[PDB]
């Protein structure tokens, strides 16, 4: 898909 | 003998659809509809205790918000809560209620994540969720003959709630869950022209189904460089992700609606190149108990709230925490006759789910998931005077496409382009 | 006249490096030690009030720590925290202590983002930082001739607390903010037959210098695999990401050190795959105070604990709570000292940031930003025997790659081959 670094620390807005 | 509800909404930033200044009045509402009712809740009185979302800046807090969920608890053990609306927000305190077996029910929160509700147990979304955009989309590809590839694109203000990008969360998954065609993204940010020529090259190369989640003024300027590079609607489709319809005016007055009119003298090309432009917003409710709603919900927040509701799609958050309170208050009264108490949270719950209900706006059908289902509009430019209009209504529900006042979805081909041009992308 | 220090820690699960059965003798020994100093905290009698990390099914939550830390604050007011461990875990915790004004302790939390103190401020990280991991990889490169591109693959178990992730979001933010050289990534799944074969196309076409974070059966299998597909340390190398050294046995007895024998007869195989192969771990501290420490928490684990400490890498964690513990009752002093008092964290943890100190890992610094520096081992075949040993060491302060024993870094070419192939991975 796409790798989200650095996008908070939550298993909401990550991917 | 009294039901204590929390809420964990902005108190003081009111700039947000589900801030207490536009929730509060609508809350009202329904408090005074429950005591009216002798069949709702009888001889109790529901208090309600509030706690503010927003930290110290004023913005909504995945800091602020779990902390003003946990003073409420062990304060006055509510039995079921209110907002949060904020993403970040309601993701921690979800997993708090979800914890303390208390229900959550709220207009906000339209994550794809929110949907598990293995792990948001006893949360129920009363709004629009991000998810119910995947159906309208998979809808408007099978009844529109495109079944290959597409293109989005989206925005995102640094350290905001990031809502265009839950919003493709919520589109990409349900969409290649039920087609598995190609779709692909690419992320940007407004303020950086650096990012333009990278968002044009893409737009020629991966898709001609081009979906924008951006500002209006944003997808405004990439309409016109659209335009400069030659893309037309015989190749291209853009289709403006606005579901509060910010590109737009209100339902109410503001005849006619115009988003590529900017009184820059630029006005004349944006125009034309709005003709390959079409807007998905959510469903402005048809039902006139919704307009007697927005009256008095505007007098209330201007007497009580020292506040000035203005018309727009917004405005369907607090009409559906006022509809989604009055849905938890028939299913306690449900719950208590039955021999059940306020706090069986899973009866009540499970009363609120897989159930059809007409509140303030009108028909609302919460999903075997406990997620309301979300009703689209789509609109388009008639190519004579220029100016948007629906043409196409998603009844979220049934996923039914019906056109709107005999209107025909213009295409300068006559018919939708292909999502694949000729010989390849090449 | 008595200090509150606040733990939220796996209490019950001990498969943790920062479980309390590991982390709590290591603490006591630290405390024992402050009653022996006159020097530290006179007259004090350091309280400590136990919180459990861990969620109803033993694993570290996202929201059982955070609801443990405020039964912590609100009935004890300690005066600092303790753990978490992990990230997950830390992260919503970090927020929390960072809004109350109280320092925050702990080994874990390695991630990428916890290093953004304006957010988690009064957190200082006395174990290591996957940022910490990054320094090393650049030194690596710029000591040896990759100035390209490199590859990366990791994969994790769903629902635990992503470790092969952060690490490499460490790695990869902190290598390209210094080198700017193309860096792939690829995630995959361990349990999937389905990805090696993506793999090992991705490890011929995306780059030379590869680097794998997984478990010891993915790592060699993928070596396996690579040898069968004919890819050798002359155009390739790979780094297992490997920091607890799991893939190795403990650096005090079970001489020598192979991982690639398995005991399956693909050992033979396995051999000649591991010489395209090198591992990156952490380092042993060298300090006969690490092993006296080491005696004494083992002694103390089994007695007050009924937990068995065998030796390794992952002991690192425990010795540093064990430290960083002392580092902040010596800042805790000082700041009683000059007048101030325990609560004064800001003064507190600029005390402990930017400062070396000597605890039982030896020299340790706590950099600008609050975050030990972190020391790497390099290790790599010894092709006569086929064994595995230290080859390089990363002062991790200095940044300096210093040699280990006289020995050399095994290159099949007797020099690293290029992170980028002849005439193109064409
Ligand atoms: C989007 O699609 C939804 C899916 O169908 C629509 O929901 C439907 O809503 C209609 C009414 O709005 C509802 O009809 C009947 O529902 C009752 C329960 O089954 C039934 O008892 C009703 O019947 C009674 O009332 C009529 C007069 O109204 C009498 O003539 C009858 O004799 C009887 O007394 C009523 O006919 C559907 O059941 C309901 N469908 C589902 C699947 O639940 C939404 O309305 C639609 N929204 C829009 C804006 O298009
Ligand atoms: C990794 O690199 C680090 C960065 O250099 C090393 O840290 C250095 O550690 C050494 C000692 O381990 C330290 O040396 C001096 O530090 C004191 C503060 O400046 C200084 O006062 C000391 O001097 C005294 O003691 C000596 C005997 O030891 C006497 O001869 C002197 O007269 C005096 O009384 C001491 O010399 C460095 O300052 C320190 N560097 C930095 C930048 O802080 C790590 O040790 C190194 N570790 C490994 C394993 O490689
Ligand atoms: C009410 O909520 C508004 C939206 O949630 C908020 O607007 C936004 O405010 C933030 C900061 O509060 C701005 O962001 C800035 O954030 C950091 C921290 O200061 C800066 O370093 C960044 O550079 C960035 O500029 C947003 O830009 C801003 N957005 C908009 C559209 O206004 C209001 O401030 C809130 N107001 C009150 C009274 O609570
Ligand atoms: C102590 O912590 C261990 C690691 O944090 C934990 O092991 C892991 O346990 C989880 C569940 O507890 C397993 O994950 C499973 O999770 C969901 C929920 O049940 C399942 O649907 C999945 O299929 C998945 O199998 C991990 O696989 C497991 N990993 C390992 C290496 O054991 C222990 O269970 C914890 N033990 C105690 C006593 O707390
Ligand atoms: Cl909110
Ligand atoms: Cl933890």
């Amino acid at each position: 898909r796409s790798s989200c670094f650095g996008g908070r620390i939550d298993r909401i807005g990550a991917c | 003998s009294d039901l204590t509800v929390a809420v964990v909404l902005p108190l003081t930033n009111t700039s947000y659809p589900w801030s207490w200044a536009r929730v509060g009045p609508a809350v009202e509402l329904a408090l005074a509809r429950v005591k009216a009712r002798p069949d709702l809740l009888p001889g109790w009185t529901v208090r309600m205790v509030l706690g503010s979302s927003e930290n110290a800046a004023g913005v909504c807090s995945d800091t602020a918000a779990p902390l003003a969920a946990v003073d409420l608890k062990w304060e006055h053990s509510p039995a079921v809560f209110l907002g949060p609306g904020c993403v970040y927000s309601a993701a921690p305190v979800g997993r708090f209620t979800a914890h303390w077996r208390v229900p959550l029910l709220t207009a906000g929160a339209p994550a794809l994540g929110i949907g598990v509700k293995d792990e948001y147990a006893l949360t129920t979304r009363t709004g629009p969720s991000h998810v119910k955009l995947g159906d309208f989309v998979t809808a408007l590809h099978r009844r529109l003959g495109w079944e290959h590839q597409a293109l989005v694109l989206y925005a995102d203000r640094l350290g905001d709630d990031r809502p265009c990008f839950f919003i493709v969360e919520g589109l990409y998954m349900r969409v290649r869950e039920r087609l598995n065609i190609t779709v692909n993204h690419q992320e940007f940010v407004e303020g950086d022209p650096d990012h333009y020529p990278k968002l044009l090259r893409a737009v020629r190369r991966k898709g001609r189904v081009i979906y924008i989640c951006s500002s209006p003024d944003a997808f405004r300027n990439l309409m016109l460089l659209a335009l400069n590079a030659g893309l037309t609607g015989e190749d291209y489709v853009f289709f403006h992700l606005d579901v509060f319809g910010q590109s737009l005016k209100s339902a109410q007055g503001l005849v006619p609606q115009k988003p590529w009119e900017r009184g820059d003298g630029q006005d004349r090309s944006a125009r034309q190149a709005f003709q390959a432009a079409k807007i998905i917003t959510y469903k402005e409710p048809d039902n006139p108990e919704y307009l007697e709603f927005l009256k008095q919900l505007k007098l209330l927040a201007d007497k009580k709230f020292n506040f000035t509701v203005e018309d727009g799609l917004k405005n369907i958050i607090p009409a559906s925490f006022h509809d989604g309170l009055l849905l938890y208050v028939q299913a306690v009264t449900e719950t208590l006759a039955q021999g059940g108490t306020v706090t069986d949270g899973e009866n009540i719950t499970q009363r609120m789910w897989n159930r059809s209900f007409q509140g303030v706006t009108g028909y609302l059908k919460i999903d075997r998931n406990g997620d309301r289902d979300t009703d689209f509009s789509l609109w388009d430019m008639d190519p004579e005077t220029g100016a948007f209009r629906v043409v196409l209504n998603y009844n979220g529900t049934s996923q039914e496409l019906m056109a709107v006042s005999e209107h025909k979805l213009y295409w300068p081909l006559g018919y939708p382009p292909p999502d694949v041009p000729k010989c390849g992308f090449d």
